[PDB]
């Protein structure tokens, strides 16, 4: 299918991005192309953040540290595949995405499934659980059936 | 409006 072929090409672009980055930094155009637009056969994990120094968002800073550990653990995993990717959207680069999602703070972790829209449990319950990488990994396994076993140096 | 702790 034309669509199947274009999907395959899209996935190859994400795999090329993976050779240079563990986490894809997105603006609104990239978010829409790779996360909102069909076709997809992969899950996307997104950290919505605000890391600019002038904002001094302490929680975003700590959560990014744990997200980095998680995405590194994925990169080195025997589980690594083209069926799951990690992204981030910073408020100051993707303000339009935050507006579309009705978000006026950070951070938030979401899973965007390949088919359909996020379900209730596709927003990580940060305010209950905290954001240890191991807890993010447990949530990802619950939502995607991908098991990332976190490594720490 | 956007807000974050510290």
């Amino acid at each position: 299918s034309k669509k199947e072929n274009l999907l395959a090409e899209k996935v190859e672009q994400l795999m090329e991005w993976s050779s240079r980055r563990s986490i894809f930094r997105m603006n609104g155009d990239k978010f829409r192309k790779f996360i909102k637009a069909p076709p997809r056969n992969y899950s996307m994990i997104v950290m919505f953040t605000a890391l600019q120094p002038q904002r001094q968002c302490s929680v975003s800073r700590q959560a990014n540290e744990e997200y980095q550990i998680l995405a590194n653990s994925w990169r080195y995993s025997s589980a690594f595949s083209n069926k799951l990717f990690f992204s981030m959207v910073d408020y100051d680069e993707g303000t339009d995405v935050f507006q579309q999602l009705n978000m006026n703070s950070a951070p938030t972790f979401m899973h965007f499934p390949p088919k359909g829209r996020p379900k209730r449990a596709d927003t990580f319950d940060l305010q209950r659980i905290g954001f240890a990488a191991e807890q993010l990994a447990k949530w990802i396994a619950d939502r995607t059936d991908v098991h990332i076993r976190v490594f720490r140096l | 409006k956007f807000h974050c702790a510290n």
